[PDB]
């Protein structure tokens, strides 16, 4: 675990009001209500949040996988060889704080449930 | 409303997907110019990015 | 314009060995090969590069719109308004020089030439 990367998480944590963790596992696992979301440091001094999709719709994803003026709104994709949708973003970690890295959860959590 | 639970191991796996390189070269081989485009697709870009 | 953004387009201009632009407002575009590609700062700090194609790739939740460990790949969007499908990514000021912004521009021609 890199330490900006320990860092962010701890963050996020503090802002979670949970125990920060842990073991130096590098993925780690968050359920927010109904959403199993991963964390992971992909590439080195990046934040990777994502979540996988239990049968929503997808007749949205071609909007919402368009730009918008928030680089941490989500974007939908697909494991070629398992066939499983992910919801996803990413942010450098050389550039955050706290406030910042609480709204890529928001963001994560927030597209899932509307989605579609 | 937010607890710490263990990864799976399939989302550890996608957590490091690697794809191999691709376009090494690339734009030394096309070639590139500036582009003067039709107006009208250059102030509609400004719309959509405002 | 932000003067940030104006010396991240002078650096790329020496990349791709073009004679440098003056401070134009907006959208810049570049012919690459068949690919007409658009730069621009969006949203602030961050350099946005697209390219807009018309019916090929996949823009729905597929391979093109998961990640990988390289974040300049490609997403492939769509305008719901126009329609328009547009192959895009993005950086952030902070950590574009020379090499990574030409890096940048490079991902996004690699996918524009493989989508059929």
């Amino acid at each position: 675990m890199n330490p900006l990367y320990r860092a962010a998480i701890h963050q996020l944590f503090l802002a979670l009001d949970l125990p920060t963790p842990n073991d130096e596992e590098s993925v780690l696992s968050l359920q927010v209500g109904p959403h199993l979301c991963h964390l992971a440091e992909h590439p080195t001094d990046h934040l990777l949040m994502f979540t996988r999709l239990e049968g929503q719709g997808d007749a949205t994803a071609n909007e919402q996988n368009l730009f918008s003026q928030d680089p941490c709104k989500p974007i939908l994709g697909r494991d070629p060889e398992s066939g499983e949708r992910l919801l996803w973003n990413r942010q450098p970690l050389q550039l955050l704080d706290r406030a910042q890295i609480h709204h890529q959860l928001e963001q994560l959590v927030a597209a899932a449930e509307e989605l579609r | 409303e937010a607890r710490q639970v263990a990864t799976p191991r399939e989302a550890q796996q996608l957590a490091q997907r690697q794809e191999a390189p691709k376009g090494e070269g690339l734009l030394s081989r096309l070639g590139a110019a500036l582009a003067r485009p039709f107006v009208a697709i250059i102030e509609w870009l400004g719309k959509l990015l405002g």
